């Protein structure tokens, strides 16, 4: 038993693989560091950082630095102690490059928002409507038919996962508990979204059922049938004789 | 983005974004706020002299306190903004196989496999103690 | 400015072998093992 | 082999010889003036802040911070060896 | 079984353990670093020589950095990933068993609970069920839970 | 007493019910009602929401420039294929709903009528009714002249394709 | 294995060739057919057999490299070797990385839990040492041997005008992807910018001894300690405008020092009685 | 009970607004390296505010002087440490007047200001409030009377030597008495600006995470676990930004590349062949002209499950791959001899006859690590060896540790979290101090005469640290590893001895000359003026030999001579009686412990490399260092699952093979003579007859060519369709007996299931409330 | 200057190693003493026959099937 033991520990060792590892000894002949390394680096991830927008704009010195040094500010017609630091106060005014910036945001947040509109988008709700009344009737689905479906799929994966050569492993208790059953995760259920950067839509669309009751942003749609299906449906009739 | 060709007329499979992504290019109000300048006014005299008429426009509760505020509920409506709305152990056999002898549970354990191993290597350890316990007694 | 460097890979795989061959507790196999290794990157 | 052993080594004792000199008359600076550990003593950066990150990420919520000093590296190892 | 009941599990408590041990490794051997990147750098600065400079360049070598794992969050060192898992919204709609039963009995009472009431809810809710029901990630009784919680009656 | 055993057995169950190697005594259970073969209702009335139409702004932006690609029988790829071409293919009668394609927002070769927004694009007035007119009067005569003629189309054995190439 | 097998056919997909097809004469049927029987990948390419005698291409397939070839196809090829790259510090840096490992936290480590003249020895009672004490003894001058080799003092010294010696640890690899010069993409910021550019105090005159006596005094004797990190926040002159008051001379405004009666604090007194703003180049941009 | 999966759709209606309040006033914890959302996060603040008091996220006039106050002071406050306050002044005001700035709703700032406060007044500059707040934190006097600086130089910078000009706001917050920290400096001087008052450290930017494969990671929702993907590279991670793109691409080597790839990079699954030259990671020894590799790619590297195939050479494997390099389980087989028989004019149905057997009989299984063959050096036995060395121990070592494992645990379940920071850190210095152990007290002597001189070894050697394994690393045992140019193969051919000790002595001047550099740059600024700490020795590590020097120095005779003059003008006891303490208590005396021992040694361990599993994923103390060279070896039924997946994806990856108008397909699709010729892949033309291979009801109208070997292929390639077809569409109603029907079944018993648990938690709660 | 022979057959001599970087790198147009025809193409073609025999042997018999000479290629 004990032997056992110790061998399920060493198979969840080498199981540890197959995600997130360090790699903190480079050694003759190793390739995975390099691996790491290219894949925390070399392709562009979009994020806006300092990096960013920095390289975005900073700013015109025409007439040289535009941020002048600082005016503390006191009470004039009437606090915790903590007197060792005096508290910069400068910013208490209205007229202030704060007020200002925050005075931006919201007046981005308020047209943003009336750009929008209903009633500034009719011709677009026209066009939409005309191109979407294209498709067959059968293919409009409530929210509820479509989680349904999406769990439906993944069901029917874990099912047809249920049926590999995998099940005979002596640890195989092991690995469906700790990697899911199967070596690639191509294997799996997963939605069809691999177009447009993540970070902009994050405020516009959903892309995860847990957001809330909305529909997923995605370019797969999953169906019923409409009919008593034949099971030779790719088959040539010719062939089935 | 004077520094850059900051618009997207590429054609057929055709095109790269980095760092200048699709939907600040193409899409929406992105592209919309990106050029705000354009809609921005300027003072200018087409015959009197500049200095002259500055002078006397500069001659002539506050803007951004109260106007700034009034002018886009007034315009720019939005209800967003402006509305007030026992057998607890399940063994394989081959772990029921390795056990010395048929032992009961007592306890109901959590499912799970990492509880069963660690039960089982607690129960070895404990085993393992109470030999080598005896032996050096 | 060229300074040589030699990519040193079979003597990393033999000291691998014989860290190897020490965290079995078969250090007497030592000689057996690592000589034939040898012979094959002769041949 | 004797030479490395001997003579390099006395070099090197001497030039340590010298060192010391020049850092016993800078303490002596201190020394002149001065007209006269604690386990408050406050650890170094890297040990006063390894110790905040791990209390921030371990706790179930995040704790205020604290500057750790000798007298509780003291009681973790008597703790330990008890 | 006592000591496995008792809650004193190897995995849940090495896991902590090597966490907080790779958390205090990082920023001690980020230190030390920087230390030996400053006296190299004030060497070839106030010196002239360029070999300094040129193991200053090493030190600041990309690669190195990487292999180190000083940029990766502290989680990956164990070998999971970080999980934001308070941006995802906590309302009724896929709350988890105790959550939607205590939003709803919330909404019937017309005002929030307190954490000691709460507390002993969620106790009491638990006792009842033997203390079986899924309650962290790893427990296998989740899945069958967010399935269930996943259709909004009409 | 009883409750919380109850309560325990529930859990228990939660805790392996998806587990599907484990047979369950609910798997090919006798439904409440004798079974016969249903299909959905087509739905009626559709009132889209904002959200909606600017998501699927947001798709037509996205795949404006697209070019597709679809399989044969013999699993080959098959041409670059513009939206006008696959207009021209699906009236030839070529391809139909079936058919395995490729764009730029997938990873995999999916069914045309599986891909979100592809039948709406290719069926114009004009391309259903051509596509009407070349099932009707040039394909389904073929056909039936064709399983006329030649024996090796079993007849209990008969597909039923071109019957539903008009949609 | 002793496993049934004969319900399924361990193939859970088909393997389908995947071959276009196209028409041409077979030449052994002498019959115009359509096929999928393509050439082979090994003869594709290297050669053609049009006229009645092979002919064989010369430039089309390169095999090999030099630095103005390597120059015109930089960034079209699929690998990149160190033959060439070992000129360049940074890929060579790249290539073999410091194999820094195993830190020793000497500069935070400091007191530990709890706490020699020459001796004449005779040969004939000493006894050999173990197998486990030789090794050490032979690491301290393979360690001496290693520092002669690779940080000879002599040539570093001379190194930049007649000369090329680099740190670097062993090679790690021979061929590395083309496209890894894009880790090298988004740069650090200089040294100059982290770390200060000047040194602290070298002497002690009478104001600066007269400031560490008060501050002694105020923690009963117990001394401070002084750490040197690095900066914590960027110059503000770079990107303000601060006002610039006499010669350099600071008079501190604040409240006094808490906790009277006799031993008061006192501060030290040493005698007792417009162009347009170039733009510098940044190094954390994208 | 209602259906849940059978809702009449007679009417769909959803009410939805574009800019959804739930996902737009939101602020993200994903969003913390973003400089603007820090802006964006007060603005919420105020919407909130004024939903507190309005109602309507709009505010009657605008933003008022308080709001400013409430969003500095009252908004969000920030973790200190502790404050230490005194009443009673310990300065005098009898200098020039106005020196020290005055200290005696107006509770705080907040309640003044909005009971008609009008915070306008201004006066004096910001450097005198920085230098005080400085000062302050300091607790000493920075500036003397007449303005110049006391703890820093006030000459002008030298232009030569290097140096440069600093302003006192930067060296007195980069150099400070090490209980004040960086948060601490930098709300002392002032520094507000979110974008050019603060840069990102080197070690501490944002960068996307690495998952490898990304089977085994914590699901944020369960539903969907690709949801977890979005912050890395990964080939399925959700919206890239750039679409996945089919690249065809031949490279100058004429190495070919056919499938998807991101940016420029293959990555997701492809074909590549290779010609003169290698790709995909492989070494260059390991391709020929014509061998190909199918399967998954990752950043270029062909990473994943694959089938790598050789024409030349005939190998076959399929199986795993990491990095460039076999990793995991695999298969080979060797077909040359059936290539051997094809290329010879025998039909492949004659040479499969005659070379099945043998190539069947020579199939190989196996396990490989980092590109080389386990099974050799007894890598299977390792853990079974490893338990009967630990069961070979003496018995009372055993029940200790069995014992002490017990113990950690129950010790560890109680405790604090800063208890368990400081033991964290405690098993850190000892892990530490295995290996370089301090000279605590042997730094520093005394001679005969009484002068204070350094102690060193038997060698030229002060400290077991050296310099030189920064740059070449040590292993696990100590030896240093390979360096520049190292050549033996094997060591067991060892350097000259007289080469050895001339080049040990030329470091040791090499050693020497290095110091007085050292010493003659650094050695002149002072660090710490109470003990003479100069920045040589502050950068070098030795900041420990100081502290006992001064000891030593103050302890001696002339120390003390010289400090009489100048005036003219744990310890082992306490661990001892500590432990003594502690055996009295437990009732065990002295003579109980000697019998034990006796026991154990003279009975028992005269009768007849750390304990535990080399292989081991917990570890406790492990440092992220020691590296396995191996792994747990597949089985049989692992190999054949991993081989049985492997051809899935082969067969998926091979749809990207021959793109219709692409430059591999251009290039590399000739006939007998070399010739390119035109391959049937238009969209719209079915030439020759084969109309048959039309998907559509142009099919079914054309005939097949009447070949059993096609229309099998075409059975196969109709299974596979309808495989896909099945994915996608289900049905409405679907029959007992059925997948779907147990898939449903189970659905509904999970909701019912739920439902109960959720009524049960209800009845707890009107129990509890009431 | 490499001739992606060095580092893909490790058992090359000096002069096969010197004859591949003289024939695919460092072109007699871009060294000092180089003339036209220096590399000779008998040799090169002979080393890289040694290092692949196989396909030699496949090459041999397709061109011994095209002139009809099976037998003097069994024969070898
Ligand atoms: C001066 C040039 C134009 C002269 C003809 C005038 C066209 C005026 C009306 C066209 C609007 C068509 C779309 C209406 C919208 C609509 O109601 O669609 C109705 C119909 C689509 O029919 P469905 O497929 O629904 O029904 C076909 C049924 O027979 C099957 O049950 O579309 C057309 O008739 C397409 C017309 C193409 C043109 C037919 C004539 C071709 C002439 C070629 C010369
Ligand atoms: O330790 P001791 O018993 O006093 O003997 C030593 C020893 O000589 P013996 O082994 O013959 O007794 C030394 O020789 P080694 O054993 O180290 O080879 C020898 O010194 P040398 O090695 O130079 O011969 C030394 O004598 P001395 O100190 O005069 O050189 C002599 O000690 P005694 O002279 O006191 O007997």
């Amino acid at each position: 038993l004990n032997v056992y033991l110790q061998k399920e520990e060493a198979f969840k060792r080498k199981l540890r693989y197959y995600g997130t590892m360090p790699m903190r000894k480079l050694t003759v002949g190793n390739q995975a560091p390099y691996f790491k390394a290219l894949m925390k680096r070399g392709f562009y991830y979009y994020k806006p950082t300092l990096r960013w927008r920095k390289t975005l704009y900073v700013a015109s010195l025409r007439r040289g630095f535009r941020k002048k040094s600082r005016k503390q500010r006191i009470l004039v017609m009437p606090d915790g102690e903590n007197s060792l630091i005096t508290k910069p106060t400068h910013s208490y005014t209205v007229l202030g490059k704060r007020a200002s910036r925050y005075r931006h945001q919201i007046y981005k947040d308020v047209l943003q928002h009336w750009y929008y509109t209903p009633f500034n988008r009719l011709l677009m709700k026209f066009d939409v409507d005309a191109f979407i009344n294209r498709q067959p009737k059968s293919h409009f689905l409530t929210k509820n038919e479509e989680r349904a479906l999406h769990i439906r799929r993944f069901l029917l994966s874990e099912h047809y996962d249920t049926l590999r050569w995998y099940t005979y492993m002596q640890h195989y208790k092991t690995m469906k508990t700790n990697i899911g059953g199967t070596k690639s995760f191509a294997n799996r259920a997963y939605n069809q979204q691999f177009q447009g950067t993540f970070k902009k839509i994050r405020h516009l669309f959903a892309i995860t059922p847990k957001q809330g009751d909305f529909y997923t942003l995605k370019f797969d749609q999953p169906l019923y049938n409409d009919n008593k299906l034949k099971d030779n449906l790719y088959f040539h009739e010719e062939l089935l004789t | 983005l004077i520094k850059y060709q900051a618009f997207d007329a590429s054609t057929y499979d055709q095109g790269v974004y980095d760092f200048l992504t699709i939907e600040d290019l193409n899409y929406g109000f992105d592209r919309f706020w990106l050029r705000r300048k354009m809609r921005n006014h300027q003072i200018r005299f087409r015959l009197f002299p500049g200095p002259w008429m500055r002078s006397l426009k500069k001659q002539l509760a506050s803007g951004p306190r109260v106007e700034f505020f009034r002018i886009l509920f007034e315009q720019f409506y939005h209800p967003n903004f402006h509305d007030r709305a026992i057998e607890g152990l399940v063994l394989t056999n081959t772990q029921a196989t390795l056990l010395p002898t048929d032992l009961q549970t007592k306890r109901t354990i959590k499912p799970g496999l990492i509880y069963t191993n660690s039960a089982l290597r607690k129960f070895v350890r404990n085993v393992n103690t109470r030999l080598n316990l005896k032996l050096l007694n | 400015g060229i300074m040589p460097r030699k990519y040193l890979i079979e003597k990393h795989n033999i000291k691998v072998l014989k860290k190897k061959l020490s965290q079995a507790y078969s250090t007497q196999q030592l000689t057996k093992v690592v000589q034939e290794y040898k012979n094959l990157i002769q041949n | 082999y004797i030479t490395h052993r001997i003579e390099k080594r006395e070099q090197l004792n001497q030039e340590q010889t010298k060192e010391l000199n020049k850092r016993l008359e800078k303490l002596k600076v201190w020394l002149n003036s001065d007209k006269g550990s604690s386990p408050d003593k406050v650890l170094t950066t890297a040990m006063q802040k390894a110790v905040n990150e791990s209390i921030s990420l371990s706790g179930i919520m995040p704790s205020d911070k604290i500057k750790t000093t000798y007298g509780n590296l003291t009681n973790a190892y008597t703790i330990k060896t008890e | 079984l006592e000591d496995v009941d008792a809650g004193l599990v190897t995995d849940e408590i090495n896991h902590e353990k090597r966490l907080m041990t790779a958390a205090q490794l990082r920023r001690l051997e980020v230190e030390e670093w920087d230390k030996q990147r400053m006296k190299n750098f004030y060497l070839a600065s106030f010196g002239g020589l360029r070999w300094f400079d040129q193991m200053e360049q090493a030190l600041h070598n990309p690669l190195f950095i990487e292999s180190r794992g000083w940029t990766d969050p502290v989680q990956n060192w164990v070998g999971q990933n970080r999980t934001y898992m308070d941006d995802l919204p906590a309302g009724q709609y896929m709350a988890g068993v105790g959550n939607a039963a205590i939003r709803i009995k919330e909404a019937e009472l017309k005002r929030k609970l307190t954490d000691v009431e709460r507390a002993h809810v969620l106790a009491r809710g638990g006792a009842v069920a033997g203390g079986l029901l899924p309650q962290q990630p790893t427990d296998p009784a989740t899945l069958a839970v967010a399935v269930g919680g996943a259709f909004v009656p009409s | 007493g009883t409750q919380q055993e109850l309560a325990q057995m529930e859990a228990m169950e939660l805790a392996t019910l998806f587990d599907m190697s484990k047979p369950h005594p609910l798997d090919n259970a006798a439904p409440a009602t004798p079974w016969k073969g249903e299909l959905r209702p087509v739905p009626r009335k559709i009132v889209l929401s904002p959200y909606q139409y600017e998501m699927i702004n947001y798709q037509r932006m996205l795949m404006r420039k697209n070019i597709w690609y679809y399989r044969d029988r013999m699993n080959v790829p098959r041409g670059p294929c513009p939206l006008h071409v696959v207009k021209e293919a699906w009236v030839s009668g070529i391809v139909d709903e079936n058919t395995l394609f490729w764009g730029h927002g997938l990873y995999d070769w999916l069914p045309a009528k599986n891909i979100k927004l592809l039948l709406p694009m290719v069926r114009t007035p004009e391309v259903r009714f051509a596509t009407w007119i070349k099932r009707t009067f040039s394909l389904k005569p073929s056909l039936n002249r064709i399983r006329e003629q030649r024996k090796e189309h079993r007849d209990p054995q008969e597909a039923s394709l071109q019957v539903e190439l008009m949609r | 294995v002793y496993l049934p097998e004969g319900e399924k056919s361990f193939d859970i997909t088909s393997m389908t060739t995947t071959l276009p097809f196209y028409a041409g004469w077979d030449e052994s049927l002498k019959k115009f057919v359509v096929t999928n029987r393509l050439l082979s990948r090994r003869d594709a390419g290297l050669s053609v057999n049009n006229n009645p005698q092979e002919i064989n291409f010369t430039n089309p397939p390169i095999q090999g490299l030099n630095e103005g070839s390597f120059l015109y196809w930089q960034t079209e090829m699929p690998f990149n070797s160190y033959n060439i790259d070992q000129f360049i510090t940074t890929n060579q840096s790249f290539y073999a990385p410091l194999g820094w490992r195993r830190f020793e936290f000497r500069h935070s480590i400091l007191k530990t839990w709890v706490n020699k003249k020459t001796l004449i020895i005779s040969l004939k009672n000493l006894q050999p040492l173990k197998s486990s004490q030789q090794k050490q003894n032979q690491i301290k001058t393979k360690k001496l041997v290693a520092r002669r080799i690779k940080k000879r003092y002599k040539l570093l010294k001379q190194m930049p005008n007649q000369l090329m010696y680099s740190p670097t640890g062993p090679l790690l690899t021979e061929v590395l992807p083309s496209h890894y010069i894009s880790v090298f993409d988004q740069q650090y910021r200089l040294p100059r910018n982290r770390y200060l550019k000047r040194n602290p105090l070298k002497t002690l005159k009478k104001t600066t001894l007269l400031a560490l006596m008060d501050s002694s005094k105020q923690t009963n004797g117990v001394n401070k300690e002084f750490t040197l990190r690095k900066r914590v926040k960027p110059r503000r002159k770079y990107h303000r405008k601060r006002f610039i008051k006499k010669d350099g001379l600071i008079f501190p405004r604040r409240t006094k020092f808490n906790t009277e009666e006799d031993d008061l604090r006192w501060r030290p007194s040493s005698r007792t009685k417009l162009r347009q703003l170039r733009r510098r180049e940044f190094q954390q941009v994208l | 009970l209602t259906d849940p999966l059978k809702e009449d759709p007679t009417v769909i209606r959803d009410e939805a607004q574009f800019p959804e309040p739930s996902l737009y006033f939101k602020v993200f914890e994903s969003e913390a390296g973003e400089p603007e959302a820090k802006i964006r996060a007060d603005v919420n603040k105020l919407y909130d505010r004024w939903i507190e008091k309005y109602g309507r996220r709009w505010p009657e006039d605008g933003i008022n002087t308080e709001d400013m106050v409430w969003l500095a002071e009252e908004a969000n406050k920030r973790k200190r440490a502790k404050p230490r306050p005194r009443g009673t002044v310990a300065a005098e005001k009898t200098e020039y007047e106005d020196e020290f700035m005055p200290d005696p709703g107006p509770r705080t700032n907040y309640e003044k200001t909005v009971a008609g406060g009008k915070w306008v007044t201004d006066e004096f500059e910001s450097a005198d409030y920085e230098a005080g707040n400085l000062e302050k934190l300091w607790d000493m006097y920075l500036w003397d009377r007449e303005g110049k600086p006391t703890m820093m130089p006030d000459t002008p910078a030298a232009q030569q030597e290097g140096e440069e000009s600093e302003d006192f706001d930067d060296f007195y917050t980069a150099y400070r008495p090490r209980d004040v920290d960086s948060e601490e400096a930098r709300e002392a001087v002032w520094a507000t600006d979110e974008f050019e008052s603060d840069e990102d450290n080197t070690e501490s930017e944002w960068a996307p995470e690495y998952v490898g494969a990304g089977l085994g990671l914590v699901a944020e929702d369960p539903l969907n676990p690709q949801y977890s993907l979005r912050h890395s590279n990964h080939p399925l991670a959700p919206f890239p930004g750039e679409p996945l793109k089919w690249a065809s691409y031949v490279y100058p080597d004429f190495t070919t590349f056919e499938g998807l790839s991101k940016q420029s990079i293959p990555h997701g699954m492809g074909v590549m062949t290779f010609g003169t030259g290698t790709g995909a990671g492989f070494a260059m020894s390991q391709t020929r002209y014509g061998d190909k590799y199918e399967g998954e790619f990752q950043a270029g590297y062909a990473h994943g499950l694959g089938q790598f195939t050789s024409e030349a050479s005939g190998e076959v494997y399929i199986g795993e791959f990491f990095a460039g390099q076999r990793h995991g389980c695999g298969m080979t087989l060797d077909m040359k001899p059936y290539f051997y028989l094809l290329e010879r004019g025998v039909d492949p149905v004659e040479a499969y006859r005659r070379t099945a057997g043998a190539i069947m009989k020579n199939v190989e299984v196996r396990t490989w690590y980092r590109g080389n063959k386990l099974g050799d050096a007894k890598e299977d036995e390792v853990v079974e060896i490893n338990v009967l060395k630990d069961e070979l121990d003496d018995p009372f070592e055993i029940a200790l540790r069995n014992s002490l494992h017990d113990a950690k645990l129950r010790k560890w379940k109680a405790m604090s979290p800063q208890d368990k920071a400081m033991d964290r850190i405690v098993s850190i210095i000892e892990r530490v101090q295995r290996r370089n152990p301090g000279r605590f007290g042997a730094y520093y002597r005394e001679d005969e005469k009484g002068r204070v001189r350094p102690v060193l070894d038997s060698d030229g050697a002060d400290t077991d640290f050296d310099s030189v394994d920064m740059i070449q690393g040590v292993d696990t045992d100590g030896d240093l590893g390979p360096g520049w140019e190292g050549a033996t193969d094997s060591e067991e051919n060892p350097m000259d001895p007289r080469i050895r000790e001339l080049m040990a002595a030329e470091g040791m001047d090499d050693k020497l000359e290095d110091e007085g550099f050292k010493d003659t740059v650094l050695g002149s600024a002072i660090i710490n003026p109470y003990t003479g700490l100069d920045m040589k020795t502050y950068l070098d590590g030795k900041e420990r030999h100081q502290a006992e020097l001064v000891s030593v120095y103050k302890a001696s005779r002339e120390g003390r001579k010289y400090l009489n003059k100048v005036r003219k003008d744990l310890s082992r006891e306490a661990e001892d009686d500590r432990l003594a303490r502690l055996y009295e208590q437990a009732g065990v005396s002295k003579e109980d412990e000697r019998r034990v021992e006796g026991l154990a040694a003279r009975w028992r361990r005269l009768l007849a490399r750390r304990p535990g599993n080399p292989l081991a994923a917990n570890d406790s103390d492990t440092g992220f260092e020691t590296e396995s060279d191996m792994m747990e070896m597949c089985d049989i039924p692992e190999i054949l699952g991993t081989v049985q997946e492997a051809r899935q994806i082969v067969e998926r990856a091979r749809m990207w093979r021959f793109k219709p108008y692409g430059e591999v397909g251009l290039r590399m699709a000739q006939d007998a003579n070399g010739s390119p010729v035109s391959l049937m892949q238009e969209p719209l033309h079915y030439p020759h007859g084969t109309k048959f291979m039309a998907p559509g009801p142009l099919g079914l109208c054309h005939a097949v060519p009447d070949d059993p070997s096609l229309r099998q292929e075409m059975a196969k390639v109709a299974h596979n369709y309808a495989a896909i077809y099945r994915m996608y569409n289900f049905d409405w109603d679907p029959e007992p007996g059925t997948v779907q029907y147990k898939i449903d079944q189970r659905i509904r018993r999970a909701q019912e299931l739920r439902n109960n648990a959720m009524a049960r938690y209800l009845a707890a709660a009107d129990e509890v409330l009431r | 200057a490499y001739s992606f022979a060095q580092l893909k057959y490790k058992d090359l001599t000096h002069k096969e190693r010197e004859l591949f970087h003289k024939a695919y790198a460092l072109r007699h147009f871009e060294r000092r003493d180089g003339r036209p025809g220096d590399v000779d193409a008998a040799e090169l073609q002979a080393v890289k026959d040694r290092l692949d025999p196989l396909e030699a042997d496949r090459r041999a018999y397709a061109a011994a099937k095209a002139a009809g000479r099976l037998d003097e290629y069994w024969a070898a």
